[PDB]
């Protein structure tokens, strides 16, 4: 039974070696997140600002461009 | 004959000999370690059939953060324009340079000549192609002015399947480019967190004010018409994808203006034969195979084992018989001694195919005087059947 | 034997349905019915008078 | 070996369906005229709390052979779908209408995690049967069966620990299940595919509302 | 042998259950990221469709022109 | 088919003695109830271990394990001095526990 045992007990480093692929696989998901992440806030941070300077070049109605102000003023746009 | 039974001992074994719960529970420690391998089996199967359906995803192709299949090359938009008075010469000329520790001069250098799918300089003079050299020089006559819509299309090689998108597409998806898996997986997300999905089935997709745009065309803004996803999923493959990539930069080459060779930036672009070799989509399935060739290299070995393991359990019990037998008979041998004879003629008896009572038991007169009830039932029975 | 199982799950499920169904329907039957000999009744001793 | 243990499925898949006497007897009998009363509290304290709960649903979790099917890809499944239903149906009756307090230990939590991964094991099941009928009559209340029972298992984990409230961080535990919870690619296969039902894509949508409502609730 | 048996066990279900946990942290993110880019991108285009209705014209413009083409990265080699 | 449970009631149903929706529902109530409760008349007869066992063979088994290892007792004629002892290790199992123990030091 013990000789049956050490075959099998050998056998687990290609499935240990596996694990370390996967960690290399979710490493690179990692990184693929921190750059979507980095090529959407400067997109965002842009667009807000353009969106700043249309507000402040554009002076029922009063009030309604005061919201889309109270709105973009802080990046609420998302919501 | 796979026995199922005579896989356990029991009791009487494992009271007499203390180890074989050590054997047992070694078993059991056996078999919960196969079944982590089972589960692992399932879980090498999952992962790598996880990665070949994502293998579309640009999870995977747009991080290549160990070597990028990507070498940029920059662009001189040049304009050499004299002997006017202050003939306009229109000297206009593209310069490829690319971006490494290399020369001007370098003999056979990845240039926008020896490595450029097209550009095409849309002038305004005579418009140029470039079918699939040390630079572009364009001079034709004239006076006045001429302004050049300059045009790189990017190394279009069908092994880049980051695609560009219709200019409505980009307004909601919010990706300039992509493949079609995003396009096909963005607004599918895109439609359950507006509730959008309808039921009558899941196959009816309401409309939007972003989606009747979708199709300007095809002339679906004029009724809001709640359709079936399936001529969401047909539109979307031709109508806004693949655009062949280009460039765009407008520009004028200028009458007084000296040159341009070493003063404007431009950002190009491409080695693709190395990203989609080592995927983990193949490399997975090959260390796959690769445990199940060893899997199929440890298998005989371990029921070469299993075959003894048999051949010495069942020499364990025939020796536990003969264990029983020579101690029933040490430790009583008178009574042990009369087991023996009275279950040797009985069974002869059995085996020879004969039956009855005991000849010599109902010879006497006793057995039918302890015997008296059943006899005045039976001497009732056959008389009154009329058979005595 | 697993079709008349399935069968068996399904018409527990039906029968409990049902009942809350049916004490919808009786309390609609005599609470109109109740409304319907008020509205008797509401011109009942009017005229007597 | 034999199927003499499938015959004794059949008999707890058929006498749990009347709540007259049956189910109120086994509800007595698995959560807990007067001699008998001294009689069944001298046979409970002589089975060895919660042992017989926890044996007949870990026994009805045997004879579902998750391993056998998964090792090797049609014809075992379609040899033994009746025996599977039905203890698929006797352990969604226990969970449904069984298990909700005088509990010291939580249930579906060691049911759950118990090192042999069974819910990883149903939804691998239902998988190979989602990938046989669309690429043989029991297989749509099968595939149902098992995705209610995950979601019901889980939900009732996480009713426990709040009725409990002993051990906190398993919401860690519950979502650190290696092959529970299916990805939201296999999803958006399920919702483009025509041969798929309706009600099976509706318990693996909300089997993903539950694996967000997971996720939002852990932090 | 049993000892070594259950360490080597356990050390390979506390991996399998760190991996685990990860993917889900990260499918979770993904989403996450792709359901707020869709809501910046859709309250944008709709705040430009409505604040339409000189100066205002070439800050529209711009800003309209601005979001026709969004922009990613500088991601390459490094030659010098 | 898959009939009713109201079709299994004693009232739809014949008794000992001594209309059209019943003599309906008893149709498919044969119908299903005799394709499902038949016995198989073929074979997987055996069902199990404990049913083909033999009890001639075992007997046969037993008397010859009987003969021979009581012949063994009275008719080998070594005195209890002279039976040698086995060993308790064979020539595998003390070569296993001296190579185990020298790699038991990792």
């Amino acid at each position: 039974q013990m000789e049956k045992l050490d075959a099998k007990l050998n056998h687990l480093k290609k499935l240990e070696k596996f694990m370390e692929l996967e960690r290399k696989t979710l490493e690179r998901q990692q990184e693929n997140l921190l750059i979507q992440r980095l090529n959407f806030n400067q997109n965002s941070s842009k667009i807000v600002n353009v969106l700043s300077k249309c507000l402040n070049l554009i002076s029922e109605i009063r009030s309604q461009i005061d919201h889309f102000k109270s709105m973009l003023s802080k990046p609420e746009t998302l919501s | 004959h796979s026995h199922p039974s005579d896989m356990v001992i029991p009791d009487h074994l494992a009271e007499l000999i203390p180890e074989l719960y050590s054997f047992q529970q070694l078993v059991d420690s056996e078999k919960r370690l196969d079944h982590f391998i089972h589960l692992r089996n399932l879980h090498m199967k999952r992962m790598v059939a996880q990665w070949e359906r994502s293998k579309l995803s640009q999870e995977f192709l747009y991080p290549h953060l160990n070597f990028p299949n990507v070498k940029f090359l920059r662009i001189f938009i040049s304009n050499v324009s004299e002997n006017q008075p202050w003939n306009a010469t229109w000297t206009m000329r593209i310069e490829g340079r690319l971006l490494d520790n290399v020369q001007a001069n370098d003999p056979a250098r990845e240039k926008f000549s020896s490595f450029i799918e097209s550009i095409v300089v849309d002038f305004k003079l005579e418009s140029v192609k470039w079918q699939y050299f040390d630079g572009l020089d364009i001079k034709r006559v004239g006076s006045e002015n001429v302004e050049c819509t300059i045009s790189i299309l990017r190394k279009s090689s069908p092994e880049e399947p980051f695609m560009s998108y219709s200019p409505q597409l980009t307004a909601i998806i919010g990706l300039k480019s992509g493949t079609s898996h995003d396009a096909i997986f963005s607004i599918y997300k895109y439609i359950h967190l507006n509730e959008l999905l309808t039921n009558d089935q899941v196959s009816i997709v309401k409309l939007d004010t972003q989606l009747i745009t979708l199709l300007p065309s095809s002339l679906k803004e004029s009724s809001p018409d709640t359709m079936k996803l399936t001529d969401l999923l047909s539109l979307i493959n031709s109508t806004h994808l693949l655009p062949l990539q280009p460039i765009e930069i407008d520009y004028t080459v200028r009458v007084d203006k000296a040159s341009t060779y070493g003063e404007l930036v431009l950002d190009i672009e491409v080695a693709l034969k190395f990203n989609n070799t080592q995927r983990e989509s193949q490399i997975g399935a090959a260390e796959l195979n690769e445990n199940a060739r060893e899997l199929e290299q440890i298998k005989p070995k371990i029921a070469l084992q299993d075959k003894e393991i048999t051949s010495v359990l069942s020499n364990l019990h025939e020796s536990n018989k003969r264990y029983r037998f020579f101690k029933k008979i040490s430790e009583d041998p008178v009574k042990a001694l009369n087991e023996c004879i009275a279950s040797t003629s009985n069974a002869l008896k059995v085996l020879s195919g004969d039956e009855g009572y005991n000849e010599d038991m109902v010879r006497r007169a006793n057995f039918y005087k302890e015997n008296e009830a059943m006899l005045r039932e039976n001497i009732e029975v056959i008389l009154s059947n009329g058979r005595m | 034997d697993a079709l008349l199982t399935n069968q068996l799950y399904k018409n527990h499920e039906l029968l409990k349905l049902e009942r809350k169904k049916t004490e919808a329907v009786a309390r609609l039957k005599s609470m109109n019915k109740s409304a319907i000999n008020q509205y008797n009744r509401r011109q009942d001793k009017k005229n007597k008078r | 070996w034999g199927k003499y243990q499938t015959f004794g499925v059949d008999i707890l898949a058929k006498l749990f369906s009347l709540e007259k006497p049956n189910l109120n007897y086994f509800k007595s009998i698995l959560l807990n005229n007067h001699k008998d009363k001294k009689l069944l509290r001298r046979l409970l304290n002589l089975y060895n709390r919660h042992n017989l709960l926890n044996d007949v649903v870990s026994f009805l979790f045997s004879a579902i052979p998750l391993q056998q099917v998964l090792s090797q890809p049609s014809l075992l499944i379609d040899q033994f779908s009746p025996v599977i239903s039905q203890s698929l149906t006797s352990i969604l009756v226990i969970v449904q209408k069984i298990l909700p307090f005088n509990f010291n230990k939580n249930l579906p939590f060691v049911w759950l995690s118990s090192e042999e991964n069974i819910g990883s094991g149903l939804l691998k099941l239902s998988e190979i049967i989602l990938n046989i009928n669309n690429s043989k009559v029991l297989l749509p209340s099968i595939n149902i069966s098992c995705v209610q029972l995950i979601k019901c298992l889980v939900e009732k984990s996480i009713c426990f620990e709040n009725c409990l409230n002993n051990d906190p961080e398993i919401l860690k535990k519950i979502a650190s299940i290696p092959n529970l919870f299916p990805t939201d690619l296999e999803i958006f296969q399920l919702f483009t595919n025509p041969s798929v039902d309706i009600q099976i894509i509706n318990q693996y949508q909300l089997l993903y509302n539950l694996k967000n409502d997971i996720l939002t609730n852990l932090e | 042998q049993m000892e070594k048996l259950d360490a080597k066990l356990n050390h390979l279900k506390k991996l399998e259950k760190f991996m685990e946990l990860e993917r889900k942290t990260l499918e979770r993110q993904q989403e996450n990221l792709l359901i707020q880019r869709l809501n910046f991108n859709q309250n944008s285009s709709k705040i430009v469709n409505v604040l339409s209705k000189e100066e205002i014209r070439s800050q529209i413009d711009h800003f309209k022109s601005m979001l026709s083409k969004p922009e990613t990265l500088s991601i390459g080699k490094n030659p010098f | 088919n898959i009939p009713s449970l109201t079709s299994f009631a004693e009232e739809n149903n014949y008794q000992y003695g001594y209309t059209y929706a019943q003599q309906q529902l008893n149709k498919q109530r044969q119908d299903f109830e005799r394709v499902r409760l038949r016995p198989e008349q073929l074979s997987n007869i055996i069902h199990d271990e404990s049913d083909t066992i033999s009890f001639r063979s075992n007997l046969l088994k037993n008397f010859i394990s009987s003969n021979d290892a009581f012949n063994m007792l009275s008719l080998t004629t070594v005195p209890c001095d002279r039976i040698e002892k086995s060993r308790l290790f064979s020539e595998k199992t003390i070569r296993y526990l001296m190579q185990k123990q020298h790699e038991m030091k990792t």
